[PDB]
């Protein structure tokens, strides 16, 4: 068929009859262009050709040498040059540029024009609610439909066009038509199985998005549909135009584009254990076009896989090694001609779209690995103005979200998935004065307690003063919520619940931290009005004993007692008991034979157990700082691991010493016992033995600087 | 019979406030992932600071099952905690005898289920369902263990 | 159909009818049932049964009943009791045990029995040798030859069996047979191809291993052949019952399990962050079970896929992540439960099945990698018995193909791999006196010069003497190679080459490392009759000086290379010079002059160096520790850093310092070093700072034993 | 004009004692790895001396682009070890202009591949390359570079 390739003009006419088609496509993707070409070239990542199976004239090569002939470009009638002029500005658009043979330097361009990755939920609520003009209007509805968690009108919306589709004799949109409604009723059958089973857990309802009926008609109409065929089923002129749209029935879309991240992981995984050096496009540049090369194809297109976990996996994977990349190329060594080798580096400039990248479609988990390994602090950030556009965009949706009664569940199934991870990546950016205020605002008051307890909004809400300040624009709205907290502890049954064990008392602290002169108005307020009666209040008052009047601290003297350990810990936690006076002690000894009974009861009954915040770790901790001197508490010795390794360091044993304490231990604290003489060359070993066999970067660091 | 061996294990939810069994007759994936650390705190003045014992510390879990319970998810189909007990057996390595029982609790735990496990093909259920270590204010709490081997 | 099953005995009519025909492949991959029984059980590797699509009868969960319940086996008739027999012979073969509800503590057992595994090249000519009596031997012979590199003589009995096949009910030998054909003539396509355009110069010569009328033959028969409708074609009855087979036409199949690696991979890689553990089947078995299953399948039933570099990826990514599962089991933390749980750790023992493995699907290079990141000198090498025989079956194999005339070159490049990688891979088995004698052989004499310079043999021979001491007999082969390479050594145009810079010099060193009286009589007889005029011969055994008898040092130090700075410093690598004289100085003068005059001109035109004989780095060590007095050093401040590092560290820039130098150094030089005031104060420096950045362990050494 | 930015590169391979070019030029991959390193082998010596400075040493390169030659092809058809020349531009960071090139030039050459892709599904040829420094005991070997920008 391609042997009678010899005119010029025809040439024009052969691509023109091949490329034409995929038009009614906002994009292709670039290396699956040798399908169209039935193997003739092979289209490079970079987007230049070189030839593969061509045995006759190079009809690609005259195109490009027709590109550079402003004088034969006339040569061609004002049709042929029309011709020219739409096969031109598809090369462009499409990021081919030029012959391999000539590629001198090639700087491709990257774009995004999809409004669902901009997280511009709001704007796209208009959208919709204009009036359709065209069938692929129709369909770029179907799919915001869904973004927003419509999924029932979605493909209500979804059986209309495929009956709509075909009098226009439009080929792409009915295929396309026919995919994006198997996956969605994916999306559904998997989501009324998650509500069920473990979903009646997680709300504490059985909140139904579904009707009942709706869900009998989809299983009919797709119970025995096959996608393997699909794209066997449509006829031979669609099977002649769009063979390069075929991997798109299949599940092969994303093997085809996974592997090829395999392979090429273990390369630039081998190629950071060697110190080699690589020339030109280093192998990392592929992972970042083809991330780039497919962020585009499921977006401009508005295919629905964008909320499926299989392709959470591939943007998992392709930033990840980069990122390490980015890691390793900080740190290496040379002779003299290394740095001559490309001196110098994108440094893996982190850019706006990047940060979309990772906020969306990653878990909470997952970041923190990568936070151990690459140090993310010492990569720079660019465009700190349109990151900060998606933070307040974010913000601002919440708001609007859960301040009014409507929270559509299948909304809330995906939007907190990225939620989350935008605001843990929220630190590492220099914000800006009205988004510290809003974020704020929006994390503390209205965003879910489930998905963030009491315990790890102080991990995240301090997260954000690392790199940023604290200005008094958002000391009030810290403050504010103490109010809020106040009006909410009088309560019967409330306990503060958190997997970390920090309360409304220590976001105060926080702002003391920074504003030590910030005496609380209101909360001494509430102090005030309060009786003896109700004292479930004290609790928390004397907890946030660190903010109030004078007068209001004066309440506090004859109000409220002192009578146990927690007392004593919380009276401690703000330094208020400078010394223990014997009786003090007296409560101390009281506790410990409870636990020395408790000791002998459990070994005579042959059972072990571990004390979660046993404070038996900090009685030893006591002593050892010359705190209490008592010579009465050696009668406790032997009981808890933590406990011995400090009281009796003539006759303890190191075999049941932890690595983990010489971490978790305050400047202080470490300096003592690397100050003492008997455990010093114990300590000293058993921690050289692991920085030598392991990769915690911590205890390389502890041991340099205070042990030498 | 030439090199492999593998182990089984069981798992027991509770829902407090009452006798709510829930439960999978395993834990396959099973990633229990401890950690501890800590990174800056205190504001270092005072002179004496008398104290420093923040632990923070961190606890997660993993559960296989498809048996959520015949009678009350469907009862509730149509919020007072999810307590775990995770019990197993070790044997002596001298004579590979079953002889201890080993007895894993929790006292008070939270579900933080990512709700948007959905996929692109047809999984074989395994719904891979994540606690978390709960814990009140008033004492002890996180985690305890229970032995046999009294022999 | 199924939910019409009814009683008893209708259960095993119908098993039967599904697996049965099957009986004709050997061995199935445990997960690749759930295709035959259309979904209906998912496959667990484990060797567990778990329902999946099924709402009718269990006709798989009576089956298991049926093995358990002994008085129920006898109710079957003769022919169903043997039906059930027929069965209950597959899965025992398959490791299929019980369903997962009864799951047990289950042993699987993993016996790959294929003789190309072991690697036996003799058998597989005895067998070959032999009339055919069925058309399956035709095809298990037709798989040998292609396993000896035969790859025109396979070609013929390949397309004997296709035509044969057709006149009987069995399609199970057309099939397979035809993927192999065309995975002999992919092969031919490439190895024709590489031979022409590299193979010129690689081998030295050109090889034309095929015929050229073999060639024109086989680009007429498959020009019009594309495999991916080979299953398409088949009958319908055939397209039915062997449905356990269509992944295996395309190498979709490799690419759908080498993907599931990944998520494994990255769940195991995901797991080690975390410091997670693992109960019941741990994530990293989940490899273990999935890497021998795709092993034996292809081994087992002789499918050509097995020798693909697309295979050896699968097999190597998936070993480097058990190694390293291993490498990071040794070094776990241990807390408060991992001894309770694990305890007297049961290690993952590097057997004999994991030995072929290694030999043979790792490159040179790829060994090096694990190395870097994997104490491999820790893990146990268990039934070492074994492994003497295949190695034993390497150093015999070598010896025949390189003695004798002919060399099966088709054969060359898919073996040569394999036994340069082995007796690498031996530095870690005890090999006893007599099979080392053997292997000693083989790597000295008649292993080719081309993929192992003289330079590189001494490392491989070096290796060998980690694991195993220097028997007399072993000495008696080092004795005959000195004796080889010398006497050869009388051209007057013969020079060896190198890859480390060794030449014959440092194979005497490793003589006397472990010997201190060897007198090697051939040598005395060799220089006994050297008469004069014989300068490559007379330089060549200078150095091999602490190796001469007497009479034979004396005579030749007479007439002997005069002082020339080559030989100066060669001399003193010898002993011959223990101090510098004013006439040795005065020599270095000279060259530190000659390199001055260079640099000048060098200077002028841009042009820098780096030689491999850099004796600048040495000269300033030497004047550093005091070996030479001469004052004039200090004349040749600024040419090379690793120059004026030393000769004037007081004024030293030490922002230049290239922390690699230190590797190189001795213990000796990194002692005085940590005592000099004007060298400590800032290698301290760049020493902590490396460490904190890379995981260099030798680094961490230098800092602690010597710097701390 | 985004986010990407490319260099070029270029390979040349000659064969000793002729003016023979029989190689390509422009290294795709251009993968150039080269490390130092040391063992136990002088693990004890009589002392008194000095040192030896082995350091072992490597260089490894390599190329792809193929496209080796014809008519030096040719002429072949019917042991120097080769030497190679490598030449790069390099341009000065301040103003981003082409002033400076570079030449490397390693005298011995060693040609070693994994003579076998036999890749299950064909390649666009691009048959990567790759490269041993070879050297005698004489003096000098690895290498003597070349720098321009003399503006």
């Amino acid at each position: 068929e391609n042997k009678f390739i010899t005119k010029d003009d025809e040439v024009i006419d052969y691509i023109y009859g091949k490329i034409s088609p995929l038009f009614a496509l906002q994009y292709i993707r670039k290396i699956d262009l040798k399908h169209v070409f039935e193997y003739d070239y092979h289209f490079e990542v970079n987007g230049t050709v070189v030839r593969h199976k061509n045995k006759g004239f190079g009809y690609m090569e005259r195109f490009f040498e027709l590109k550079e002939s402003c004088d034969e470009r006339s040569k061609l009638s004002k049709k042929q040059y029309e011709r020219f002029n739409a096969l031109f500005n598809f090369f462009e658009k499409n990021g081919v540029i030029c012959m391999a043979k000539d590629a001198g330097t090639l700087n491709t361009s990257i774009e995004i024009n999809s409004l669902a990755y901009h997280g511009k939920y709001d704007v796209m609520k208009k959208f919709i609610e204009e009036q359709s003009v065209s069938i692929e209007d129709d369909y770029k509805k179907a799919f915001f439909l869904a973004c927003l968690g419509r999924w029932e009108e979605s493909y209500d919306l979804y059986s209309n066009i495929i009956l709509n589709s075909i009098d226009e004799s439009n080929g792409c949109v009915y295929y396309l038509s026919q995919i994006n409604r198997y996956r969605i009723y994916q999306s559904i059958t998997q989501a009324v199985t998650q509500f069920n089973g473990l979903g009646l857990l997680t709300f504490g309802r059985h909140y139904k998005p579904f009707t009942d009926e709706f869900l009998a008609r989809i299983e009919r109409e797709m119970t025995n549909f096959n996608i393997d065929d699909l794209f066997n089923g449509m006829p031979f002129e669609f099977q002649k135009k769009y063979k390069i749209l075929e991997f798109l029935s299949d599940n092969q879309f994303l093997y085809d584009d996974t592997v090829k991240l395999f392979e090429l992981t273990n390369k630039v995984r081998s190629e950071m254990s060697e110190g080699s050096y690589s020339f030109g496009m280093s192998s990392d540049i592929v992972v970042l076009l083809r991330l780039y090369d497919n962020l585009r194809f499921l977006y401009e297109n508005c295919l629905w896989s964008v909320s499926f976990h299989e392709f959470h996996q591939y943007i998992r994977n392709s930033m990840s090694l980069l990122i390490e990349k980015a890691e390793y190329e900080r740190t290496r060594d040379i002779d003299e001609l290394g740095f001559s080798f490309f001196g110098k580096k994108s440094g893996f400039f982190m850019e706006y779209y990047d940060f979309v990248n990772i906020s969306r479609h990653f878990k909470i988990d997952d970041i923190k690995n990568l936070e151990r390994s690459c140090s993310i602090d010492k990569i720079r950030f660019g465009e700190q103005e349109k990151i900060e556009e998606y933070l307040v965009g974010i913000a601002e949706e919440i708001t609007k979200q859960f301040s009014a009664n409507g929270m559509n569940v299948v909304f809330y199934t995906q939007f907190i998935s990225e939620a989350k991870a935008a605001l843990y990546f929220a630190k590492y950016v220099k914000l800006s004065e009205e988004g510290l205020g809003k974020i704020v605002k929006a994390l503390l008051f209205y965003f879910p307690e489930r998905d963030l307890d009491i315990g790890k909004r102080y991990v995240w809400l301090e997260r954000l003063t690392k790199c940023n300040e604290l200005p008094k624009s958002i000391i009030s709205i810290i403050d504010d919520f103490l109010v809020l907290q106040a009006e909410k502890h009088i309560d019967q049954n409330y306990s503060e619940v958190s997997s970390n064990g920090l309360y409304s008392r220590d976001y105060g602290a926080l702002i003391k931290h920074f504003e030590k002169n910030f005496i609380s108005k209101r909360l001494s307020e509430i102090t005030l009005c309060l009786t003896q009666d109700k004292q479930k209040q004290i609790d928390f008052l004397f907890k946030l004993l660190p903010l109030l009047s004078t007068n209001a601290k004066s309440h506090l003297l004859s109000f409220k007692s002192v009578e146990n350990i927690n007392d004593l810990m919380n009276g401690i936690r703000i330094g208020l008991i400078d010394e223990f006076t014997p009786e003090h002690e007296e409560l101390i000894i009281e506790y410990l034979e409870t636990r020395k009974v408790n000791y002998i009861v459990e070994k005579e009954k042959g059972i072990q157990t571990f004390s979660s915040n046993d404070y038996m770790s900090t009685f030893g901790i006591w002593y050892f700082l010359e705190e209490i001197n008592n010579s009465k508490m050696e009668e406790f010795i032997g009981m808890d691991d933590q406990y011995d390794f400090f009281v009796d360091p003539e006759n303890f044993d190191y075999k049941k010493f932890i690595p983990s304490w010489l971490k978790n231990y305050n400047d202080k604290l470490l300096g003592k016992i690397a100050g003492n003489k008997h455990m010093k060359h114990h300590v000293i070993e058993v921690l050289k033995e692991r920085v030598k066999n392991s990769n915690d970067k911590r205890y390389l660091e502890i041991l340099m600087n205070y042990f030498i | 019979m030439k090199t492999v061996i593998q182990d089984t294990a069981d798992v027991y939810f509770k829902r407090k406030s009452d006798g709510k069994l829930v439960f999978t007759a395993e834990a396959q994936t099973a990633s229990f992932s401890q950690a501890i650390s800590e990174e800056k705190l205190r504001g270092g003045i005072g002179n004496k600071p008398l104290y420093i014992l923040k632990s923070e510390k961190e606890i997660n879990l993993t559960v296989k099952n498809a048996f959520f319970d015949l009678e009350w998810l469907a009862m509730t189909q149509g919020s007072e905690r999810y307590e775990v007990e995770y019990r197993t057996i070790a044997y002596n390595p001298d004579t590979e005898e079953v002889y201890s029982d080993i007895y894993i609790q929790f006292p008070n735990v939270s579900p933080s289920g990512e709700f948007e496990m959905s996929l692109e093909n047809g999984n074989a259920l395994a719904p891979e369902i994540k606690f978390e270590a709960l814990a009140d204010t008033d004492t002890d709490e996180m985690a305890v263990v229970i032995e046999a081997s009294r022999d």
